[PDB]
C-alpha cells in the first residue's frame, strides 16, 4: 500500500507539473500576443492601420 | 465604446468664421468682414427613393 500511494502521488505531482507548464506557456503566449495587437487607428485618423 | 466614420463633434457642433473675403463677381470693388455670424460645420444632402 505504502508504494502504491507513492505512486498515485507521484502521477498527481507529474500531472501538476505538466498542467503547471501547460499554463505558464500559454499565459506567457496569450500577453505576448495582447501587446503585439491592440487598438488601432480609425480609417479618419488615417488611411494605414 | 463605438466606431464612427468621423468625430461626432463635428456632427454637434460648428466652427465660427473670421477674416475678409475677396474680390467680389460685379459692382463696386470691396470686401466683406468675417465675423461669428458665420458658421463653419457639415451640409445637408438632400436624396430621393
Amino acid at each position: 500500500s505504502a508504494i502504491s500511494n507513492v505512486i498515485d502521488w507521484f502521477n498527481s505531482l507529474l500531472n501538476f507539473q505538466d498542467t503547471t507548464t501547460s499554463n505558464q506557456i500559454n499565459q506567457q503566449n496569450f500577453q505576448i500576443a495582447t501587446l503585439a495587437s491592440g487598438i488601432k487607428k480609425q480609417q479618419w485618423e488615417c488611411r494605414y492601420s | 465604446t463605438a466606431f464612427v466614420t468621423f468625430p461626432e463633434m463635428f456632427c454637434d457642433w460648428g466652427f465660427a468664421l473670421g477674416g475678409t473675403t475677396g474680390a467680389q463677381s460685379t459692382g463696386t470693388a470691396h470686401t466683406h468682414t468675417l465675423n461669428t455670424d458665420g458658421l463653419a460645420a457639415l451640409q445637408i444632402q438632400i436624396l430621393p427613393a
